[PDB]
């Protein structure tokens, strides 16, 4: 029984460690959008 | 997961918020200018002397 | 006519197109936020040249 | 047309962001976990058969 | 104009 506890625990970690993958895949995608506005200013203030 | 679904829907409405406000203000400008054109045009009658016309 | 550094600009145009395809938001409205921004900026560099 | 230069840079960014240096370490954790059970069950079968006789 | 072309897209989006 005590081994089966760890078998769930290793399963519950990597299922949850799959969740932080999608968050980091999202957050890195969102910070990419946040850099667009920074270079939109350097584009426009030059073009102004 | 559903929070992210509404998050875009909320993001779509914020851009739809600002867009309609500029849309309403142009029609409100136009509906004013048609109205103040019509009401001043109701003064037009044959008794008006020609400079005042 | 003071100072125009298009080396900082034509990079910045290109990175906006670079970050357009690169982004991994996984949402459907930023996906047509950036596409409308980036297709302007590419056409902005073309129409300036 | 999506640019060919960023389409290469899209995939090249994907090849750097990969769990392959992690999941192999994660799977070798579970194999070395499950080997410890197998190395324990051999002790069990060599004990119960000793008891069963 | 005030109501830009990007405004009308944001509605139709």
């Amino acid at each position: 029984k005590l081994s089966d506890q760890i078998d769930q625990l290793i399963t519950e970690t990597d299922e949850l460690k799959a969740k932080i993958r999608e968050v980091e895949l999202r957050l890195s995608g969102l910070k990419d959008v946040m850099q667009i506005d920074t270079e939109r200013t350097t584009l426009l203030t030059e073009a102004v | 997961n559903l929070s992210l679904s509404f998050a875009g829907i909320h993001t779509s409405m914020v851009d739809a918020e600002e867009a309609l406000n500029h849309l309403d203000f142009m029609w409100n400008t136009m509906l004013t200018q048609i109205t103040t054109s019509r009401d001043k045009f109701d003064d037009i009658n044959d008794a008006l002397k020609l400079t005042s016309f | 006519y003071p100072e125009i550094n298009i080396k900082a600009m034509n990079q910045a145009v290109n990175t906006i197109w670079l970050l357009a395809q690169r982004q991994t938001s996984g949402i459907e409205i930023i996906n047509d936020k950036v596409k409308r921004i980036s297709a302007y900026s590419r056409e902005f560099d073309e129409m300036m040249r | 047309a999506q640019g060919l230069q960023p389409q290469i840079s899209s995939k090249k960014k994907l090849m750097d962001d990969n769990n392959l240096s992690t999941t192999i370490k994660d799977l070798q954790s579970k194999i070395d976990e499950k080997n410890k059970e197998i190395d324990q069950f051999q002790k069990d079968y060599n004990k119960y058969v000793g008891l069963a006789f | 104009g005030i109501f830009t072309k990007g405004d009308l897209i944001n509605i139709k989006l």
